[PDB]
RNA sequence: CCCGCAGAAGAAGCACCGGCUAACUCCGUGCCAGCAGCCGCGGUAAUACGGAGGGUGCAAGCGUUAAUCGGAAUUACUGGGCGUAAAGCGCACGCAGGCGGUUUGUUAAGUCAGAUGUGAAAUCCCCGGGCUCAACCUGGGAACUGCAUCUGAUACUGGCAAGCUUGAGUCUCGUAGAGGGGGGUAGAAUUCCAGGUGUAGCGGUGAAAUGCGUAGAGAUCUGGAGGAAUACCGGUGGCGAAGGCGGCCCCCUGGACGAAGACUGACGCUCAGGUGCGAAAGCGUGGGGAGCAAACAGGAUUAGAUACCCUGGUAGUCCACGCCGUAAACGAUGUCGACUUGGAGGUUGUGCCCUUGAGGCGUGGCUUCCGGAGCUAACGCGUUAAGUCGACCGCCUGGGGAGUACGGCCGCAAGGUUAAAACUCAAAUGAAUUGACGGGGGCCCGCACAAGCGGUGGAGCAUGUGGUUUAAUUCGAUGCAACGCGAAGAACCUUACCUGGUCUUGACAUCCACGGAAGUUUUCAGAGAUGAGAAUGUGCCUUCGGGAACCGUGAGACAGGUGCUGCAUGGCUGUCGUCAGCUCGUGUUGUGAAAUGUUGGGUUAAGUCCCGCAACGAGCGCAACCCUUAUCCUUUGUUGCCAGCGGUCCGGCCGGGAACUCAAAGGAGACUGCCAGUGAUAAACUGGAGGAAGGUGGGGAUGACGUCAAGUCAUCAUGGCCCUUACGACCAGGGCUACACACGUGCUACAAUGGCGCAUACAAAGAGAAGCGACCUCGCGAGAGCAAGCGGACCUCAUAAAGUGCGUCGUAGUCCGGAUUGGAGUCUGCAACUCGACUCCAUGAAGUCGGAAUCGCUAGUAAUCGUGGAUCAGAAUGCCACGGUGAAUACGU
RNA sequence: AGGAUAAGUGCAUUAUGUUUAUGUGGUGAUUUGCCCUUCUGUAGCCA
C-alpha cells in the first residue's frame, strides 16, 4: 500500500496550480496564509452551488479570483449585490482592492468531488454500498473524462472492521507530469465513525491545463530594436 | 462474439461466490469467483462459472457464460417420464414418476434450480456432495437422461420411438 | 345441553433473534464474564455473549433430550462402497451349497394362471352416521398386514438319457524361459599368505576425523589359500500359483506358448469348510564366512546427537531343509469367461519379403506405449478396463485409540490369524489449483556483487539511537522497512519532560457583567506571572444601556485536549524494484477451486520487438509530452559584454563599439536512424564515423495491482468516549546535548597526490523590507553602534579554498593532527552556568588508514576542497544545491 | 594368427542426480453481496 506522492511532486513544470502569484523574500509567509484563508472563506459563501475548481491570483496592484462551475453565473447572484460582496471579502481578507470573473473548465459538468459526494451517501445513511462505488464510476464515465481512479475508505457500508476497495478505468497514468487534472480527497463522519474516498480523475494528457509557451519573450512586440547597442 | 440462447423469463440464481489468492505475488487482490444459473421454465444445460475485481461484475460474467455454449432442453408436465437415477461427477440425484399434487419438495437454493427444470414434482433424495455447487445439476444431467411423451398406446410406446427416423 | 339477567368484568405464558432455523440496534465488559442440539464463539465501536427497546414464532400451552421411523443409496432385495477415501480373502486346487452354452427326448420340484375357502370391529384406510363441530365412537367396504389345495400350462430354472460345439479336456510335432528337484564348472576386484622388487602415506567423505601402517603398510611380479558372488548379453523380455524365480550348462520333471493330423463331446462356472504351500528376516540343526552390519565401542555433527554421516566389529548376511507362513503376499484391479474402432513397442510360434537392422504384411502368443466409444473426484483406465456385462464367493459402514484387545485355533518359542468398545473427537481421509519452497532439475535481474575506488565500524568531533542516571534527563521508530529520519537550526521559550507560583469561559472567537483604553513613554516591588505610581492619550461603535481591542476578574452555553484505542478508524506513506512484471473488460479449458493473458525462446527502460501455444481488446509499470545541458542557430543589449577607437592609472568605471562570450528562452542537433560485427530471420547491443555531442545524445523527472494487522489518533480528520478549578492555561527555572560505553550516519586527520613557509590564480550559484549593508569611528580577529544604499547580474556577505610557483619534509604523533584546559574577546536577549554559537592567545594529548561488520558509486559520477542557501531570535561539523581540481573500471553471475 | 565387424568409430559419470543442527497458536477486506428477457420464472425477491 505504497501510495506514491500522486500530484504534489508533479507541479509547474507545465502543469498549473491552483494559486497563481508571486511574492518571494521573506513576506512569502503573510502571503500564502493570507491565500488559504480567502480560499476556505470564499469557497464557504458561494457553497449554494456545487463548484468545480478554485483558481486565486495576485498580479501588480489587484487581487483576481477565477472560478469554475457546472453553470456559470450561479455563484455570481441576481442583481450585482451578491458579486460585490463576494468582492467586499476578497479585499477584507487578502488587503487588495478586488476582482472576481466567472468562467468554466474543460468538462465542467463532471468534476472530482461530485463523484465522492454521491459515494458518500449511500455510508452516510448505513445502506446500498457493495454497488455504489462502481455505480458512481459508470456515472462519471457517462458523463465525461478519459479515465477515473476511485479509492474508498472507511468503517464502510458501517461495519465493525475497516476495508480498502477501489475501482479503475480507462487511461489514468501515474507518472504524467504534463496537463492538470482533477484531484480530490474527502474527509466526512457519521455515526459509525469516519470515511473516505480518494478520486483522482484524468481529463487529458495535453488537453486542459497550460500549454509550453512556443516563443522567446525577447523578440515579440519591440517596435524599437535598440535603445543603443553602439549602432548609433 | 457468438450465439446467445433466451427465455423469455428472468433467472439470476447465484449459487456460490469465492474471493481469488496468490498472497505474495502482488499480495492479495480483492477479485471475487462466482457461480450462478440460467434456466428456462422447461430446463437449459446452462451453467456458468465467471470473475471480476467485484462481486456485481463478476455475477453478470458468471450470468453471461451461463447462456453461450449452451442450448434449452424440453420437457412436457412438471414431471418426468423415467424413474432413473442421474449422476454428474459424485453429486448423484434420484428421481421416479409422481402426481401433480406435491410441486416442489426441496430446499435451500435446490426448489428454485427444480423449477425451471420442469423435475420437481418427481423430487427424490441426493447422495454424495451436496454443497451448493455441484448439487443444482438437476436441470443438466437429469435432461440428458430425458423422457417426455409422444405416444397414444402404452404399446406402441416403443414402435412410435422407431418410426421417429426409420 | 339450552333459555333469560348483571357486567368489561375474573384472566397468559412459553421459546427464538451470528449461521444451521421464521429477527437488529444501543449500552456493558473487552478470549473476561458467558454462551454451544449442531456449527461453534468472545481478543472494543459484539445482532454469537449479559441486560433493554424493538422484531419473530407458537399459544394454555411452550421449548427440549433419549429412542423408533425418515431425512440417509449414511437403515442400500427394490437401492450404497471396495486401484488410491473404510473395504478383493496371501495364493492355488476344490467337496456342500448356489448356478448351467445348445438341441431332442422326458419329468414337473419351483413358476404362473384359473377355481374354491379363509382373512369380524372402528381408533388407521375408504364410504356413511351421531355427540354444540371436532377430538371421540361406530354400520357397510378394506389395507384384514396371515393362510390353504385342486385343476391346468410348459415360455422359464431344476432333475435325468443320448448328442451337438459354441465351452473345456488329451495324444504325437514344434518352441520360449532365471519354474521346480539333484549333478557338473571357470575367471577376476575386495581379503590373506609366501617369496621377489620397492617406500610413506594409505583410507574414508559433503568436507571430515576415528581406522590401517614403518614390527615396512599402500601398490606390483610370481605362485598357493578361500567363500559368498557371476557383468555387460539383461528387455517395458520370459517363467512359477500370488507373493515368488538370475553365472553358464546337463539329468529327473512340471507348467505355459504355437501348428497340423486325430480324438472325446457340458466332462462346465464359482466356492462356506477345507487341505497344500514363505521374499526376507525370526529360527532348530547341519554347511560356512572374503566383504558388509543391528548390538557394542569410537569418531564426525551439535542445544545435543539414539536421527544425519563414517570407521572398527559380532550374531547376522551366505547355503539347505525344517516350525506357526509375515508384508507394498499386485492383470496395484477376486475367480474365471463372453463381447467392444485400432495402431505400435518388448519379444516369440510361424506363412510371406528386397528375409534390409529389436521392421512390414498374414495369423496366433504373452507383455507394454499411445489414444477412440464408454468411465473417474483426480491421477488414471480403455480390447490384459477402471467399458458392456455374467455367474458365484470374499469384505466395508467416520476418525484416533486398533490389525491391537477380546474368542476360537495353530505354533519349541517370540509370535501369527480373523477382528471390538468405553473414552476421545468434528472431523479423519482420495485428488488438485496457485503462492512459497527443494538442500529435485534448470533459467533470470538491481553499483547487489564483480572490475575497482572510497566510506561507516577504529581516533576525535558532529549528531541521533540505546544502555545507564537523576526531580526528570521526553518521545516516535528497531537489518533491508529505526538512528543527518517525524522531531533542519532546542538557555527558559522550545516541549513532550519535571518542579515551583497562580487562575478557572480559561492564550483564542461570540454572547453578559466589572476595573484599567489598547498604544506609548517612565520609576519601582515580587522570580516572573502579576501589581502599584508617574506622565501622555480617553480614540472605536452605540440607548454613551453597553460593548469590541489588549489585560485582569467572573458564569453558563462553549472553547481547548503530544485523551486511549493504529483488530474502531480517515487522510498520508515505507518495503519489495526500476521486480520486469501487475491489472481492467471479456471468451475459452476443467465439475471446479482457477489458470490462460500476466508463461517460453531471443531482445529491452519497455506488454519494446522477431518467433509461438486461447487468449482477445485496453490501461498501469516503462516509452512520451516536460524542465535542463551540451555545441550551435536565434533575439534582447542591462543591473551583461568589449575586436578596433577615445578619457586613461588602461579598470566596460564612462564618450563609444556589437566581433564576442554572456544571461533565459524558442529551440536546432542524435533516430539504434546509418554502416559493420553480434543476434535464429529479428528487436537490440557493441563497434565504426563526422561532430560540441553519440548507446534509445548528457541530466533530471521518473516506480504498477498490492499482501505486509507495516508506522503516525502527535500536522491534520475523527467516533465510541474521559477530564473540562482539567489529559486546559499564564509565568520562572531545570533536562534531551548527562557519560561508562556500545551502536547508525556523516565530518576532517593519520599523510608528502599532502602540510608548511613565502609568492600566485580563477567561480558558479544564491540570500538580505522588524532585515542585511559601502563609508564612518571602535575592533588582536570575529564583531560593535551609526548610516548612504539595497531589492540583489546594480549594493554586500567575499581575501572562496583546495590548486598553482619555488623551496621543504622522512613514519620520528612529524614537517601530519591539533581534542582538552588555562585565559581574554563576541552574538539574540534583563539574562549565555549547566543545553546554545563565533573569534583569538599560550601549552598540548588521543589518532600510523582501525576487527567482527559494511555500503554508495558507471562520470561532472566517485573523491576532495571551498561557497552559498533552506532552516533561520542567536550560531554548523550535517543536509540541500553550486562551482573549483576531477579517477579506476564495468570480463563475469 | 577369432581378444580381428576391427568399437555397428552407436556415443557422452557408464541406472538411486545423496550428506556438515533449528526457532509455539489464531488474525487481512464492507449491514442492502442489488443494476439481461414476454408467457412456463429469479438471486431477501418481483413483472
Amino acid at each position: 500500500g505504497q501510495k506514491v506522492h500522486p500530484n504534489g511532486i508533479r507541479l509547474g513544470i507545465v502543469k498549473p496550480w491552483n494559486s497563481t502569484w508571486f511574492a518571494n523574500t521573506k513576506e512569502f509567509a503573510d502571503n500564502l496564509d493570507s491565500d488559504f484563508k480567502v480560499r476556505q472563506y470564499l469557497t464557504k459563501e458561494l457553497a449554494k452551488a456545487s463548484v468545480s475548481r478554485i483558481v486565486i491570483e495576485r498580479p501588480a496592484k489587484s487581487i483576481r479570483v477565477t472560478i469554475h462551475t457546472a453553470r456559470p453565473g450561479i455563484v455570481i447572484g441576481k442583481k450585482g449585490e451578491d458579486v460585490e460582496k463576494l468582492r467586499k471579502v476578497v479585499a477584507d481578507i487578502a488587503g487588495v482592492p478586488a476582482q472576481i470573473n466567472i468562467a468554466e473548465v474543460r468538462k465542467p459538468e463532471l468534476d472530482a468531488k461530485l463523484v465522492a459526494d454521491s459515494i458518500t451517501s449511500q455510508l452516510e445513511r448505513r445502506v446500498m454500498f457493495r454497488r455504489a462505488m462502481k455505480r458512481a464510476v459508470q456515472n462519471a464515465m457517462r458523463l465525461g473524462a478519459k479515465g477515473i481512479k476511485v479509492e474508498v475508505s472507511g468503517r464502510l457500508g458501517g461495519a465493525e472492521i475497516a476495508r480498502t476497495e477501489w475501482y479503475r478505468e480507462g487511461r489514468v497514468p501515474l507518472h504524467t507530469l504534463r496537463a492538470d487534472i482533477d484531484y480530490n480527497t474527502s474527509e466526512a463522519h457519521t455515526t459509525y465513525g469516519v470515511i473516505g474516498v480518494k478520486v483522482w480523475i484524468f481529463k487529458g494528457e495535453i488537453l486542459g491545463g497550460m500549454a509550453a509557451v512556443e516563443q522567446p519573450e525577447k523578440p515579440a512586440a519591440q517596435p524599437k530594436k535598440q535603445q543603443r547597442k553602439g549602432r548609433k | 462474439a457468438h450465439i446467445e440462447k433466451q427465455a423469455g423469463e428472468l433467472q439470476e440464481k447465484l449459487i456460490a461466490v469465492n474471493r481469488v489468492s496468490k498472497t505474495v505475488k502482488g499480495g492479495r487482490i480483492f477479485s471475487f469467483t462466482a457461480l450462478t444459473v440460467v434456466g428456462d421454465g422447461n430446463g437449459r444445460v446452462g451453467f456458468g462459472y465467471g470473475k471480476a475485481r467485484e462481486v456485481p461484475a463478476a455475477i453478470q460474467k458468471a450470468m453471461e457464460k451461463a447462456r453461450r455454449n449452451m442450448i434449452n432442453v424440453a420437457l412436457n408436465n412438471g414431471t418426468l417420464q423415467h424413474p432413473v437415477k442421474g449422476v454428474h461427477t459424485g453429486s448423484r440425484v434420484f428421481m421416479q414418476p409422481a402426481s401433480e399434487g406435491t410441486g416442489i419438495i426441496a430446499g435451500g437454493a435446490m426448489r428454485a434450480v427444480l423449477e425451471v427444470a420442469g423435475v420437481h414434482n418427481v423430487l427424490a433424495k441426493a447422495y454424495g456432495s451436496t454443497n451448493p455447487i455441484n448439487v443444482v445439476r438437476a436441470t443438466i444431467d437429469g435432461l440428458e437422461n430425458m423422457n417426455s411423451p409422444e405416444m397414444v398406446a402404452a404399446k406402441r410406446g416403443k414402435s412410435v420411438e422407431e418410426i421417429l427416423g426409420k
